């Protein structure tokens, strides 16, 4: 009945370092290998790094072999992760994972107790408002009745970001994008709609975003524009 | 270096059917090494079958995992609405861990084409020294799409981010943004941004293009 508790999040610079705490409640410590194994976002499971407290018994992940380093304060029955020399392939959410079921020391299992994971976002960029720039309709945008429409919310920090269409009023064929960690550090996204064509005459059309970190508010009206 | 391999990419199935998920080692391996574990929506990786074969405490039979050598499968009988997400298998032997790229299992749904729209930058954004121009791809299936973006018949290479929504919940498609960010100046040193994608819904790829100053 082990449960594994890690340290919150946290943003990092380029070239910094991090440190993730992970500490076993309710079992044993130098018995079963804890196992650190990181998300980038949307790509697969990597295996970062594994080591049985205080008997020592490890081993990093050969991309990790000069940055990585796992220890422990034995005392305090919690184990740590270090990745020095950040960069943006190491953004993602970090698990802490072991294998439950005298005493001995066993480093080969599979993991069924999994931490609820440690985000980590390397970027240098500070707190800050996004700016709102339409993705106005125009032909390109337009089939058979049907216009699309949207707007971009581009370079804000921290996430998240809320964005409704009409002061909520317009929901259906919403589709605000999950955001995404531009080159810069700072997120962007897109949310679209798409409404009859008939409408962009008569209809108006306003993306209501609020950055609550910033308190940035921005109620931006898309136009239609000739292209 | 013991790698490992998942197919397919994107596994369509509906509420009843049965679908076997495929991992292949790069080497022969024991099976007493492989892992698989199932990821939902939002929350962490769960273990569903350690040891090739040896269901996890509590996961339910519709999950079975079978191989030796280098293949190794794991198949979902009578799925439930609870079991689309994310599996990857792992391998455990050795000093060094690896797990799979891993393979979604979406809600399976007749093919539809997507519709696309191109948005050039605002006025408003050039001003300050940058141009993102957006190809829209609305309401497809299957998930599989690819997006590429030409500027005066120039393909680009690393100068664009797409993101996806999750599969929606009514009519069970997929929605796609792909974002193509230039500087002012390179902007405006072109004529033609295309957006050109291929779709399985598509008997040929769409082209959406526009030219700049006469947008
Ligand atoms: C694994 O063993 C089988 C049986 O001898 C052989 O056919 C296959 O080529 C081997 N593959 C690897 C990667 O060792």
């Amino acid at each position: 009945q082990v449960q594994l508790v890690q340290s919150g999040a946290e943003v990092r610079k380029p070239g910094s370092s991090v440190t993730i705490s992970c500490k076993p409640v309710g079992g044993t410590f130098t018995n079963f290998a804890i196992h650190w194994v990181r998300q980038a976002p949307g790509q697969g499971l990597e295996w970062v790094g594994g080591r049985v407290p205080v008997v020592g018994i490890y081993k990093y992940g050969k991309k990790f072999h000069d940055r990585l380093r796992l220890y422990e304060d034995d005392p305090m029955k919690t184990v740590f992760l270090e990745l020095r020399s950040l960069t943006s392939d190491d953004t993602g959410v970090y698990y802490c994972t072991r294998w439950r079921g005298d005493t001995s020391s066993y480093y080969n299992d599979a993991s069924d107790v999994w931490g609820p994971g440690t985000k980590v976002i390397v970027s240098a960029a500070s707190t800050k408002g996004p700016s709102v720039f339409p993705l106005a309709p125009s032909s390109k945008s337009t089939s058979g009745g049907t216009a699309a429409l949207g707007c971009l919310v581009k370079d804000y920090f921290p996430e998240p970001v809320t964005v409704s269409w009409n002061s909520g009023a317009l929901t259906s064929g919403v589709h605000t994008f999950p955001a995404v960690l531009q080159s810069s550090g700072l997120y962007s996204l897109s949310s679209v709609v798409t409404v009859p064509s008939s409408s962009l005459g008569t209809q108006t059309y306003i993306c209501n975003v609020n950055h609550k970190p910033s308190n940035t508010k921005v109620d931006k009206k898309v136009e239609p524009k000739s292209c | 270096e013991i790698v490992l391999t998942q197919s397919p990419v994107t596994l369509s199935l509906s509420s009843g059917e049965t679908g076997t998920l495929s991992c292949r080692a790069s080497q022969n391996i024991s099976s007493s090494w492989i892992a698989w574990y199932q990821q939902r929506r939002g929350q962490v990786p769960r273990l569903l079958i350690s040891a090739a074969s040896a269901r996890a405490a509590g996961i339910p039979d519709r999950f079975t995992g079978r191989g030796s050598g280098t293949d190794f499968t794991l198949t979902i009988t009578r799925l439930e609405p609870e079991d689309f997400g994310v599996y990857s298998c792992q391998y455990y032997g050795g000093s060094f861990f690896t797990f799979g790229p891993g393979t979604q299992v979406d809600v399976k749904r007749t093919v539809a084409a997507p519709s696309v729209f191109i948005f050039p930058p605002s006025d408003e954004q050039l001003k300050s020294g940058t141009a993102s121009v957006v190809c829209l791809l609305n309401n497809f299936y299957p998930r599989e799409a690819k997006v590429q973006w030409k500027v005066d018949n120039a393909l680009q290479s690393g100068n664009s981010q797409e993101s996806v929504t999750e599969q929606d919940s009514k009519d069970s498609t997929y929605s796609l943004s792909s974002t193509l960010t230039l500087s002012k100046a390179d902007y405006e040193k072109h004529k033609v941004y295309a957006c050109e994608v291929t779709h399985q819904g598509l008997s040929s790829p769409v082209t959406k293009s526009f030219n700049r100053g006469e947008c």
